[PDB]
């Protein structure tokens, strides 16, 4: 029902067990493809 | 509580600050991982002032840090992590520092003749941090990063393959209009309607994409009243807590970035800082003293359709 629109600079997580595996502040996607 | 080991976030968002101050367009990819490891095995090799500002800095003693980080990249065919303290023939390394290394992951302890083949030292590493990578990162040390004078190198590097419980439909993908710091660009958006934690705190909101083998990935969006803000451990650990199933209409971008870093201006502003001088005390990684002259690290972390796969390593290179 929430819409999440990932339109402007957003901040990314990875983590596992907890640690944080990437620390990421994208700012200007460059697409790498289709999976 | 958050998901994330208390020490290590702080040190990470408070690492990540000072990054993104320093980047003129606020983008920013590394692994606290991979600089954590490396930054508490030199702390377990510290002693006086050296190794209380490391501690300072990670907020926390090396041991219960690197115990933590071991078991996360442990386990799963998802993500494998390697740890190797490459040595001058000159350089006599202590027992317990070869324990602290015998620890960590697929570790390793090699001799480097950087006196007379320094190139086919870089080589060497380069290929290492390579194969770890699955050759994601091919280049960590840069021409001449490796110098005749240096005695030691410790190397850790990561490679983790989060998999999307329930990836993205590919024929949903579709180009949208994303708001990047030199303007509007039409980009390809991921597409996924679907129950998911969700939270809001602060004019923050993040959702968190579920994976294979206890991956997890949050996406945080900051408030709109500063497109330009950067998460504090309190906020993240309140949107951790908050967050509840609700049913998201994600839009998100497929993206991949790379970046190498210099880390020691900035670990020294962090409060690093004899480290990286004559007056540093490694006495417990050899009675021959060393210090560390640059701190080498890069990221690279790729989100599609299918999950998040990401590389990173993190080198410190040694001077007698």
């Amino acid at each position: 029902t929430i819409r999440f629109s990932v339109d402007r600079p957003f901040h990314i997580v990875v983590r596992r067990r907890g640690a944080i595996l990437f620390l990421g502040s994208i700012a200007d996607p460059h697409d790498p493809g289709p999976a | 509580g958050g998901f994330l080991r208390d020490d290590h976030l702080e040190f990470a968002l408070h690492l990540h600050r000072r990054l993104a101050e320093a980047v003129p367009d606020g983008e920013v990819i590394w692994s606290p991982y991979s600089v954590a490891c490396a930054l508490g095995v030199l702390a377990a090799g510290a002693r006086a002032t050296t190794r209380t500002e490391l501690t300072t800095l990670l907020g926390t003693d090396p041991a219960p840090l690197l115990a933590a980080l071991d078991r996360a990249v442990t386990d799963s065919p998802d993500l494998a992590s390697r740890t190797v303290l490459w040595v001058s023939a000159d350089v006599p390394v202590r027992s317990s520092f070869r324990a602290t290394m015998h620890d960590r992951p697929d570790s390793d302890v090699r001799t480097a003749d950087f006196r007379t083949n320094p190139e086919g030292v870089r080589a060497t590493v380069n290929a290492d941090i390579a194969d770890a990578t699955r050759g994601m990162i091919r280049e960590l040390l840069p021409q001449g990063a490796v110098t005749p004078d240096l005695r030691a190198i410790l190397t850790n590097a990561l490679w983790a393959k989060a998999r999307w419980t329930t990836p993205f439909e590919a024929h949903l993908t579709r180009e949208g209009t994303f708001r990047t710091p030199r303007g509007p660009k039409r980009v390809p958006f991921m597409h996924r309607t679907k129950t998911m934690p969700y939270a809001t705190a602060r004019g923050w909101r993040m959702v968190t994409l579920h994976a294979h083998d206890e991956l997890a990935v949050d996406v945080l969006l900051p408030p709109g009243t500063n497109a330009a803000a950067v998460p504090t451990a309190p906020l993240l650990t309140a949107l951790h807590r908050r967050s509840a199933s609700t049913s998201v209409e994600l839009a998100l971008p497929r993206f991949e970035l790379t970046q190498p870093h210099q880390l020691v201006e900035v670990l020294a502003e962090a409060g690093v800082r004899t480290l990286f001088t004559a007056s540093a005390d490694l006495s417990g990684i050899s009675t021959v003293p060393l210090y560390v002259d640059t701190v080498i690290h890069q990221a690279r972390l790729r989100v599609d359709e299918r999950g998040a796969e990401g590389a990173a390593a993190t080198a410190a290179m040694m001077l007698l």
